[PDB]
């Protein structure tokens, strides 16, 4: 009774391991960007174009 | 190489390499022309706008979901769709990658057959797998038995599946989803005062939805506690200020899953076609699968939701069995993680169908062997 | 070296190593095939699952018994089932190990040359020995006359014996056994609303028999009790619920036995075909077989059969003979002890047929002087 039961885990392993090793693919997406500020010193321009 | 795991869905694209814990990029599948004129000159106005980028111009946009229930109605905008995705969210070219769709049950072949021959002829990708949208659900949970709910936002169905052997004479594919929970909240609210008409505004009635709806337990006795008291009124800030107050349309919305006679739909509830596919399958099967009900897709994601189907359940089912619903905290995904976890294996690296089996027998590859 | 006492039986195999006291390994004889799809990817999943493994897994498998009535329809599968009990259930490589088969009597001769040439090419064993299933029943009850009624649950044979000197002219072999009687019980379950159909819900069937039914002393009386009271309805819990109550469903599944016009076969029962395997004896050795008729098999479990079948012979036999029924509590695996006996004997050891002896007369050897 133990073997079968033990047997049922054993394979369920492998369903962890599909589980749980395939995450670490990539995850370094949670990583933000810069999303710089000005500090009032991003301000170079005029009002001579704005089409483009 | 690595593979892309992409999810077409109904609603919300959801993509990303094969291996990881959650998809790259999630954005909204809608593709909208402007509808107004435009008087600026130079002002790189282009002619449509898809994902993401059109829920902020949405105030002048006229979107259109590609994709109805399940099937695609609309190829040339889901071309575009895809071509965005590739190129823009992910900006990897699809030639120098495999790619593994996925597909709702019971859909028609043309449908398939057509993605099949979109992503050989015109993205040009080396190789494409399509998968039911149930067992990559499946796979996420770790399970290998147990039945399946998937209700996202097109088409609810429901796979059951016993030890890696899918039965295919129980999947009960019902076509009632999130979207038709958004047009009936839009058509309730209408009740109080708010009328919400534009295809724009089907996105302000959405967002009320996700925030504020919630599935009762019992439902008679909240519709007489939320007629006599007031504390269930909670009140919701517009786009532009003018604050709504909801009542009682907040549980009547989500109501419609278990009674599908609110819109007009004949069928029953999900709490009854899930018992109806249970006792479609083997009288020897139906403990584990009783024991090992799963919920996935985004409209599961209801706050009380799995006890109120875990009442119904018990309600229906024999009184000795124990009935058991698994609910993870990440059900929005859970396709695309059991998508990336399948790709990834290493017994499924030689299911893909490759370029040169599709020149030898066409686009109707897909029904073959090579499913 | 210990030699293989193996009794392939029809229903259940029963094998263990000459010289102890129960089988080691006892697992039903069923190979069983998948019959669905299949949509998970490296789970493992075999081809053919024996023995007691597709006992657990019956939900979504065609289990098929090998063995018919006494003679094998299906070579393979039972070369399957022979290689798992050798290598899984004992764990010895037939290379060094003696093998005692078992045969029921008047069987095809075919069967029993396949048999032997089975067990000296393929699994290339040093020597095997076949003997009648109902002298090894005579072994365990430690007599040396006697008429045995072996009623298996392949087929029902009675074999006279006195002195050690068997009868062959007397010996009275019937097909009626355990596996008709699950069907009928299965049949007449259809009166109350129970509907078994598949091949899996024939071992529920046979669980209900096992469990529940009885012999009657007298059927008159018992359906006439049944018919008023309510003191017989026991239930039953299947595999997921919803309890079953038999009637006098009872004492009428194991009646069959006595009246085989149940189920259309014309023959007498197992009371009259004792009494005229009996009487085609000589005059002077019926007291001694009226004295010491013994029971065997698994389907002689019956609770109440050695009172009713005592009171039927008593009824057919001449009012002075003394009848006497022998029911051991180790009737199940009578013919195996009686196996691991005979095995176990020093005069015996002779006996065998000698890989030698084979490989100069061919398979034919069996039916030659090495019996
Ligand atoms: N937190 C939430 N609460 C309630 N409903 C939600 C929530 N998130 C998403 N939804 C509903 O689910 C839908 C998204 O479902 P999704 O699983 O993305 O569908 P698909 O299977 O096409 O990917 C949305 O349209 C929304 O109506
Ligand atoms: N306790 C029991 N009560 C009633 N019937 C039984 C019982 N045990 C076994 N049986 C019947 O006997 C059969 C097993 O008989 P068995 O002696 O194993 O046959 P074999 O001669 O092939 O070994 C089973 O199919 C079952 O129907
Ligand atoms: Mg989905
Ligand atoms: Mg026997």
């Amino acid at each position: 009774l133990g073997t079968r039961a033990k047997e049922s885990l054993d394979l369920r392993a492998h369903l962890k391991q599909v589980k749980k090793e395939d995450i670490e693919k990539e995850n370094r997406e949670v990583g933000d960007w810069r999303k710089n500020i000005d500090a009032l010193s991003g301000m170079e321009g005029r009002k001579k174009k704005f089409e483009g | 190489t690595t593979a892309l795991v992409c999810d077409n869905g109904s609603g919300l694209v959801k993509a990303g390499f094969a291996g990881d814990d959650a998809p790259r990029a999630v954005f909204p599948s809608i593709v909208g022309r402007p509808r107004h004129q435009g008087v600026m000159v130079g002002m790189g106005q282009k002619d449509s706008y898809v994902g993401d980028e059109a829920q902020s111009k949405r105030g002048i946009l006229t979107l259109k979901y590609p994709i109805e229930h399940g099937i695609i109605t609309n190829w040339d905008d889901m071309e575009k769709i895809w071509h965005h995705t590739f190129y823009n969210e992910l900006r990897v070219a699809p030639e120098e990658h495999p790619t593994l769709l996925t597909e709702a049950p019971l859909n028609p072949k043309a449908n398939r057959e057509k993605m099949t021959q979109i992503m050989f002829e015109t993205f040009n990708v080396p190789a494409m797998y399509v998968a039911i949208q149930a067992v990559l659900s499946l796979y996420a949970s770790g399970r290998t038995t147990g039945i399946v709910l998937d209700s996202g936002d097109g088409v609810t169905h429901n796979v059951p599946i016993y030890e890696g052997y899918a039965l295919p004479h129980a999947i009960m594919r019902l076509d009632l989803a999130g979207r038709d929970l958004t047009d009936y909240l839009m058509k309730i609210l209408t009740e109080r005062g708010y009328s919400f008409v534009t295809t724009a505004e089907r996105e302000i009635v959405r967002d009320i939805k996700e925030k504020l709806c919630y599935v009762a337990l019992d439902f008679e006795n909240e519709m007489a506690t939320a007629a006599s008291s007031s504390s269930l009124e909670k009140s919701y800030e517009l786009p532009d200020g003018q604050v709504i107050t909801i009542g009682n349309e907040r549980f009547r919305c989500p109501e419609t899953l278990f009674q599908p006679s609110f819109i007009g739909m004949e069928s029953a509830g999900i709490h009854e076609t899930t018992y109806n596919s249970i006792m479609k399958c083997d009288i020897d099967i139906r403990k584990d699968l009783y024991a090992n009900n799963v919920l996935s897709g985004g409209t599961t994601m209801y706050p009380g939701i799995a006890d109120r189907m875990q009442k119904e359940i018990t309600a229906l089912a024999p009184s000795t069995m124990k009935i058991k619903i698994i609910a993870p905290p990440e059900r929005k995904y859970s396709v695309w993680i059991g998508g990336s976890i399948l790709a990834s294996l290493s017994t499924f690296q030689q299911m893909w169908i490759s370029k040169q089996e599709y020149d030898e027998a066409g686009p109707s590859i897909v029904h073959r062997k090579c499913f």
